[PDB]
């Protein structure tokens, strides 16, 4: 069944298990054209496949040349999304290959479903979690090497930098969906609140700034303020 | 004019044969049914009136042989049976003639109704998907379950109609998965038709009678299995037209022979929904679409 907050800790137990999330497969821009018509401009996007357990992250770039001469592309990105997670599944070994794909939109369960035919043992799973993983594209290093991608590429990351080292997955997931939400809902303020002191800086191999356990406090504490107050200047609260 | 004799009627039961029915009283002098068309199968079917529950009945076809019905006390039930002596039974069905013993098929001349539900609906056919070899006539009732729902549980009580699932192997080319799933035409054209049916009279056959056991008996499989099948044409985009004006047709008679008061059980919303107004065949099924919207405009 879906995954919600009842079941949540089953995220961190020992099968393995994939978040898939479609949100920035297909990006566009809207414009205007001479004629005063609207009309789209592709750019390249990304599958976000990550083990929640783990932090490893299968970051499949999308380059734009996928849509040339294709129709309706919102729905064609949905099938290209799990024409890419069948392959990564396909090439990953038998002892590696996940046990659930959780799909963050209930939209890519035909699709994921139907290209997984060959797994019938994979379990294809919606959730109801909101979970913020459009934001990906808010991590600099993600947009980096989506942006400038001449070619389909598949880059691998750790979500989670060293994070493990000191924390369990529970703690981690929970800090990389705090972090998240806060560039989902004011991305400048977030990313202030990130970079404000020049001495903490990025390890060269990590997406996110070395902070001591002291630091993180502090910064989860400034994130959590920044989504309230959002909340707030929202609703007027 | 073929004849169905009854050996009695020692309970009280509501009787069908194809689309009629009449009450019989519990020992009433009651010997069968005459005047029975002959060219097409025919089912007769039995509610008691002390269990509402297991509507039940017998396809057959007189072409075949002859039947009578006799009530067996152990079982229960109103049973059909093949008797091998043919001068006595046409003798017995004199008799019964004779002293007026029997009720009529009340076919009326104008109309085509029976043909119109049967048109592709064999005898031969309907005993490989009710397999009972040693009869030539088939028992079906209201809780027989499908092969298919036995999948998801004795097989000899089974009804075997063709498996149909849209999120399958068999509906998927590898390579295909979205033009596949989203255009059905190759599981319609090359697996079914050409592969298992063989033909789309085999394809409508099946579809007619997996609705007359839904209405019949209430055969909630069967119900499915017709739904399946019109769902498979629907959501295809490439079907032989012959075929797209023969299930206007098809389906219009299944409609307009429904019972209003149980359209609310019978119809599924969401294939009827899509089949007349999503599907690639939105547009072809006119005399359908026009039924549908001034019986049944509520579902819709
Ligand atoms: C008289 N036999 C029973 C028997 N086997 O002696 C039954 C029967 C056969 C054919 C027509 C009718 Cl209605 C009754």
């Amino acid at each position: 069944g879906a995954m919600n907050s009842s079941n949540y800790a089953e995220l961190f137990n020992n099968d393995i298990k994939l978040f898939v999330d479609d949100t920035n497969v297909y990006r566009v821009t809207v414009h205007k054209t001479f004629e005063g018509n609207v009309a789209t401009k592709a750019i390249n996007g990304c599958i976000f496949t990550l083990n929640p357990k783990t932090g490893h992250l299968f970051l499949k770039i999308i380059h734009t040349s996928v849509w040339a001469g294709q129709k309706r592309l919102s729905q064609l990105a949905k099938w290209k999304t799990a024409e890419e997670v069948s392959a990564l599944v396909r090439s990953l070994p038998k002892e590696e290959q996940p046990k659930q794909i959780i799909v963050t939109r209930k939209a890519m369960l035909d699709p994921l479903e139907v290209h997984m035919l060959d797994f019938p043992n994979i379990a294809i799973r919606p959730t109801e979690l909101r979970l913020p993983f459009s934001a990906a594209m808010s991590i600099d290093k993600l947009s980096d090497v989506v942006m400038k991608a001449t070619e389909p590429q598949m880059v691998l990351f750790n979500i989670y930098d060293d994070w493990l080292d000191r924390i369990s997955s529970y703690t981690a997931f929970s800090r990389l969906t705090l972090l998240l939400r806060a560039l989902k809902t004011n991305e400048e303020s977030a990313k202030m609140i990130l970079l404000s002191d020049p001495t903490i800086t990025i390890k060269s191999y990590h997406l996110w700034p070395s902070f001591t356990d002291e630091q993180w406090i502090t910064i989860e504490s400034q994130m959590r303020d920044l989504i309230l107050t959002e909340y707030g200047r929202k609703y007027n609260v | 004019m073929n004849t169905v004799p009854f050996t009695s009627a020692p309970i009280e039961v509501t009787i069908g044969i194809d689309q009629y029915s009449f009450n019989v009283k519990e020992n009433q002098p009651f010997h069968g049914i005459k005047d029975i068309p002959i060219g097409h199968v025919h089912v007769i079917h039995f509610q008691h009136a002390d269990n509402s529950s297991m509507r039940y009945g017998y396809w057959f076809d007189c072409r075949m042989g002859n039947f009578y019905i006799q009530y067996d006390p152990k079982d229960g039930l109103y049973k059909m049976m093949e008797e091998r002596d043919g001068a006595k039974f046409e003798n017995i069905v004199h008799n019964f003639k004779e002293r007026q013993m029997m009720v009529s098929y009340p076919k009326i001349d104008e109309d085509d109704t029976w043909y119109n539900l049967t048109e592709f609906v064999q005898m031969d056919k309907i005993r490989k998907i009710v397999r009972k070899d040693e009869n030539q006539f088939s028992y079906v009732d209201s809780s027989m379950t499908t092969v298919q729902e036995n999948e998801l549980s004795d097989p000899a009580h089974s009804l075997n109609y063709t498996v149909i699932n849209f999120k399958s192997r068999e509906a998927i080319r590898p390579g295909h998965e979205m033009e596949d799933f989203l255009d059905k035409s190759y599981y319609l054209n090359t697996v079914m038709l050409q592969g298992i049916f063989k033909n789309s009279s085999n394809y409508f056959g099946e579809l007619q009678f997996a609705f007359l056991n839904a209405m019949f008996f209430g055969n909630y499989g069967s119900s499915l299995q017709w739904h399946a099948m019109i769902e498979l044409i629907c959501s295809s985009a490439t079907v032989p037209k012959h075929m797209l004006d023969k299930l206007d047709e098809i389906l219009y008679y299944q409609i307009k022979t429904l019972p209003e008061q149980y359209s609310d059980i019978l119809l599924n919303e969401r294939v009827w929904n899509i089949c007349l107004y999503s599907s690639f065949q939105k547009n072809s099924l006119h005399n359908t679409e026009k039924i549908m919207e001034n019986k049944y405009p509520e579902l819709l």
